[PDB]
């Protein structure tokens, strides 16, 4: 009827196809056009206008064509004056419609009947306007079709002879009017009507009287109705009423048998009382034979245990957001085919462990928000149905041991924001003990979530006997340490597990021979002891079991030592991961890096002249760094000195060496830093030991003449090991020693 | 089928080298419709989002994710 | 400081794209809306660019 083909054609309005429908603006070339009309073919057709006066409707599109349509829908439009609106539609070339929509705030006029000649066809209409307006009770003349009626024009009253036409009219919608009291006389001229929406009113004093005749709704809505109290039998009528809804109301109470008369009930519900309503009356919901779905929060303090007695058939129930303390313990008796129970929100200590004792259906658990303070073992001991279950943001410190044996359904369990602490002593952690927590028989879980409490230990049971796991959250507890038996976990399944924000000051990680670990935000220390780890952050070490998990440890930063603090783990290199030594020499500080086994005395004060007593090195240590830079010794001491004797490096540069021994120099040798010294030469036995060992010598008064020979020929030819050859000086003038033959000394 | 409208929280005007088609909340900070059931503390507003330009109206309750 | 009735996903893929998570599945709060009225979470475009994601209460013509 009107494709893109109509649409490409002016110069009129314009239209132009998007999406997959034709947005036709009239004029083509205005700011804010009087029209925009809508158009997806076959569907419906939106008309948007933006009027002054009645006369702007000429502006419209010419013999457009639109054919066929279910839906009209008119926005900020002008009632046609003394004009069927159907004119309009005609004019546009539309054909039966099925529902018109008529919503403006510029009407120019008051709805009347004429407006709605030709429309009589219609299932569907809908009036809306927040302007002051007065609806005729003669407008809906002949509506024989309409089987959805809503209007929205604060409708203050409705006299009865509106529906008088509406046979077919099968629901209601007049939410936010002003009706004060139901209608009178009005089940009888609409005999199928099943939705009757009522809410946002001020339907206050209704009574039994007011339904009278309405053995054909199954749903009423009444919601948000300033409703203090209802009488006994306001339903007494609604004999096969299925979905009630008391909601926003001011209840301070309600009376018994409420609905009693109503044993179709599929669902009630009563949310978000605008005032405190203490508890429900007894049975309120009791002997039911077909109520499934219940939503309560009304700041309810308490509850019956009869109150859903012989309901069997309850299949949820919303308890949240109330102020329950406790529940009573015969309360779910019978709810056999309950599936989510969820008092989530309240002031709950306790459940009384006979609770969920024939819930036996029961799927999704919700107790999260309340001040529970441990899991019991009979509380879950019948739920083997329920697959997910929360907890979080309690107070829970005691999980029970066979409080989680027959929930072998759950999949998803939230104990998060707790005080759980699995009350482990600390030493049997050290001792690598073969310990499960509570949650050892869930073998086929998904996702365990003990954020924000105080696990101390990675547990035997997450790792060996969780093949499925695939969400794990230890993030925010109090685990201090990590070995690599801590990231060794058997799951098959994409498993992520989240480490951030504990106390792992130190991750021992060995050299040795698909899990993703978070470990961001962490008070590690970076001394020797985390050598390997460091290594293996980088692409440096990767040690078999390396390549079984994934680490995430961008954020992870040292916090001591101040030096190396501040710096990420890929950044730093292993040799600033040192281990002080407290035993050390007095004015001398010391360290051990484990990246080379090498013990570094530092003795860099400026006031030894003897070498101070040096600690042994270790059967596993490999270097010794002796660093006595910038003092003024005088004498080394024997290869033998203990301590000493283990030496590899002997840094003595800016000291007072006058002569050096053979036997003054230590067996394990590799440097010898004797730059800047007194030394004016160097028996030929010194150099035989001197051959790989790197060695300095500049700034020596060297003595060059016949008894030097012997080293004047060291240096010609160990240029490697002489990092300072070029610098070596003679004192029998000034000259370079690499400036001089084996002659000018020797005659 | 036959009348299957869909009602939103919050009405609002689809428009229109190129061009842009838009979504622009029809009011500033207009109560929202059927929010008579959502707790006295939600207080729902409708508002404007964006992706700077215009891209749909949606209707914004005042509580925890 | 706020909760939309429609969980969604807001990208930035070459424009800044809203995207529903759970299109076609119920709102949140899905109980609480007035009786007739049934929540559903729709994907919207602009231009194909998800630029949106919000609750339709859909109302079939039907109980
Ligand atoms: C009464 O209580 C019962 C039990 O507590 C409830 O039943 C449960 O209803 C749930 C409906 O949401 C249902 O959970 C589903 O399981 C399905 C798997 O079998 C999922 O597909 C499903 O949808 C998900 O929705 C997510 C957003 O919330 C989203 O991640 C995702 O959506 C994508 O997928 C859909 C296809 O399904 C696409 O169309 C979409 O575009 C997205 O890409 C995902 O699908 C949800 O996870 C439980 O299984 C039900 N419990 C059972 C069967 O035991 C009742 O609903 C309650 N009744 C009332 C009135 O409250
Ligand atoms: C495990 O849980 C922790 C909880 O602390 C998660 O930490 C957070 O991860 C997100 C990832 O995007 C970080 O957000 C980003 O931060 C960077 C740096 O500031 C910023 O540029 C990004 O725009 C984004 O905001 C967040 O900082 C980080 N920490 C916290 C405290 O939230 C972690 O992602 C989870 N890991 C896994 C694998 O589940
Ligand atoms: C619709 O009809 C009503 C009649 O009930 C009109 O009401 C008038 O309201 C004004 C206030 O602005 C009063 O001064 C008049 O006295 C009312 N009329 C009568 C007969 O009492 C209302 O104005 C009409 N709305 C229109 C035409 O848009
Ligand atoms: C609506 O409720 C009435 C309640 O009386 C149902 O009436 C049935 O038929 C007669 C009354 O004409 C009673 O004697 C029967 O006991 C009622 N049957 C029952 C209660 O099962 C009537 O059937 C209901 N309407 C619908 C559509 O369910
Ligand atoms: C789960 O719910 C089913 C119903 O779908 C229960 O089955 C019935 O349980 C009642 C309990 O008294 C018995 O009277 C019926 O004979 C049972 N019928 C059938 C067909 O099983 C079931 O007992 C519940 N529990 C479990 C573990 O499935
Ligand atoms: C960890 O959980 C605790 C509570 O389990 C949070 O601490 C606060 O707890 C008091 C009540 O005991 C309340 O003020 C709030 O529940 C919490 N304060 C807040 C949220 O500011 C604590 O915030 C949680 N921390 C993390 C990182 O999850
Ligand atoms: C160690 O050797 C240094 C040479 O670098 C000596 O320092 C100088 O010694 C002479 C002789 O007493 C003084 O005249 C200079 O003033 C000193 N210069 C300095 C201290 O910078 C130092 O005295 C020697 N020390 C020992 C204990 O032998
Ligand atoms: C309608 O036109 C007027 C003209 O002043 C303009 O102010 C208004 O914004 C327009 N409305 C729409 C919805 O385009
Ligand atoms: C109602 O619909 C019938 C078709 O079932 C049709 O004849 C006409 O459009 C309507 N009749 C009325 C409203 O009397
Ligand atoms: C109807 O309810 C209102 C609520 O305050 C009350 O003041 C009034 O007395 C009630 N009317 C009757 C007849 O009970
Ligand atoms: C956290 O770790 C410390 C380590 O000093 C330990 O003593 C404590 O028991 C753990 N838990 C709490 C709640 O402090
Ligand atoms: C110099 O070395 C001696 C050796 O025992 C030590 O006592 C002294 O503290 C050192 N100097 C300084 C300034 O510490």
């Amino acid at each position: 009827s009107f494709g893109r083909d109509a649409c490409s054609e002016d110069g009129l309005c314009q239209c132009a196809p998007i999406m997959s429908e034709y947005e036709i603006i009239c004029p083509a070339n205005a700011e804010n056009p009087t029209f925009r009309l809508t158009i997806q073919p076959k569907d419906y057709v939106q008309i948007m206008c933006n009027l002054t006066d009645t006369t702007d409707y000429q502006q419209l599109p010419k013999k457009l064509r639109i054919g066929e349509v279910d839906r009209v829908q008119m926005r900020r439009c002008m009632l046609p004056g003394h004009t069927p609106i159907a004119s309009i539609l005609d004019y546009l070339g539309i054909v039966s419609p099925t529902t018109l929509i008529f919503e403006s705030d510029n009407l120019g006029m008051n709805i009347t009947r004429q407006h709605l000649d030709r429309l009589h066809g219609l299932k569907r209409f809908r009036f809306t306007t927040r302007r002051l307006t007065h609806i005729p009770a003669n407008l809906l003349t002949d509506m024989r079709n309409l089987s959805h009626l809503e209007l929205r024009a604060n409708i203050e009253e409705m006299p009865s002879h509106l529906f008088d036409d509406l046979e077919n009219l099968e629901s209601i919608e007049f939410g936010s009017n002003k009706l004060r009291q139901m209608p009178r006389g009005i089940f009888g001229k609409m005999p199928k009507l099943k939705q009757l929406n009522l809410w946002s009113n001020q339907l206050h004093n209704l009574t039994k009287h007011d339904f009278e005749g309405a053995t054909s709704v199954l749903g009423i809505d009444i919601h948000d109705n300033g409703i203090e109290q209802l009488p006994h039998d306001v339903f007494a009528h609604l004999t096969n009423v299925t979905d009630i809804n008391l909601s926003a109301n001011l209840f301070r109470s309600l009376p018994q048998g409420l609905f009693d008369h109503n044993k179709h009930l599929n669902e009630v519900r009563l949310m978000n009382n605008r005032v405190p309503l203490a508890t429900l009356p007894s049975r309120l919901f009791a002997n039911q034979p077909e109520l499934q779905i219940l939503r309560l929060r009304a700041e309810l303090q308490s509850l019956p245990g009869d109150l859903f007695e012989h309901s069997t058939q309850i299949t949820n129930i919303s308890l949240g957001d109330n102020l329950l303390k406790t529940l009573p313990a015969t309360l779910l008796e019978h709810q056999v085919n309950l599936l989510s129970l969820d008092l989530s929100n309240n002031r709950l200590t306790h459940l009384p462990d006979s609770l969920f004792a024939h819930t036996t259906n029961l799927t999704d658990l919700r107790l999260e928000d309340n001040l529970l303070t441990g899991i019991s073992g009979d509380i879950f001991s019948n739920l083997g149905n329920l697959v997910t279950l929360v907890m979080s943001r309690n107070r829970l410190r005691t999980i029970d041991s066979r409080a989680f044996v027959s929930t072998n359904g759950l999949r998803h369990l939230h104990l998060d924001h707790n005080d759980i602490d699995l009350q482990q002593p600390l030493l049997d952690i050290m001792l690598q003990t073969q310990i499960n927590s509570p949650f050892g028989y869930m073998h086929g879980l998904l996702t365990l979530n003990l954020r924000n409490n105080s696990i101390i230990f990675v547990y035997n049971d997450w790792k060996n006997t969780m093949l499925q796991l695939r969400e794990l959250d230890l993030s925010y507890n109090n685990i201090s340490s990590l070995g690599y038996e801590d990231l060794a976990f058997l799951s098959q399944n994409r498993l992520h597990v989240n480490m951030t924000h504990n106390k792992i000051r130190r991750i021992a990680l060995p050299e040795d021979v698909l899990v993703h670990v978070d470990l961001n935000d962490n008070p590690l220390v970076c001394d020797c002891t985390i050598l390997w780890f460091i290594q293996l952050v980088r692409g440096v070490h990767k040690p078999q079991y390396s390549r079984q998990f994934k680490l995430r440890t961008d954020r992870l930063v040292c916090s001591q030592p101040n030096v190396l603090e501040g710096t990420p783990v890929r950044q730093i290199e292993p040799q600033t991961l040192i281990c002080p030594l407290d035993k050390c020499p007095r004015g001398c500080n010391c360290h051990v890096r484990t990246y080379d086994k090498a013990l570094v005395i530092n003795c860099h004060s400026g006031n030894l002249t003897h070498v101070p007593r040096l600690p042994n090195l270790h059967k596993n240590m490999q270097l010794m760094e002796l660093h006595l830079e910038n003092n003024t010794l005088l004498r080394l001491p024997s290869a033998n000195t203990p301590g000493y004797e283990s030496v590899t490096s002997l840094h003595l540069a800016g000291n007072n060496l006058t002569s050096i021994d053979v036997d003054q120099l230590p067996t394990n040798l590799t440097h010898l830093d004797i730059s800047w010294n007194h030394l004016q030469m160097l028996n030929a036995t010194v150099l035989g030991f001197l051959n790989w060992r790197s060695v300095k010598l500049s700034g020596n008064p060297w003595m060059c003449d016949c008894t030097a020979k012997p080293l004047l020929l060291f240096t010609q030819d160990n240029f490697e090991r002489i990092g300072d050859r070029n610098e070596m000086m003679c004192v029998n003038a000034p000259t370079r020693m690499v400036e001089l033959s084996t002659n000018d000394i020797c005659p | 089928v036959g009348g299957s409208d869909e009602r939103f929280l919050c009405r609002s005007i689809r428009k229109l080298k190129q061009a842009i088609q838009i979504e622009e909340c029809e009011g500033a900070d207009q109560p929202c419709d059927f929010a008579a059931n959502f707790p006295q503390s939600y207080n729902p507003i409708c508002k404007q989002h964006y992706t700077k330009i215009p891209s749909c109206c949606k209707c914004a309750l005042k509580t925890g994710l």
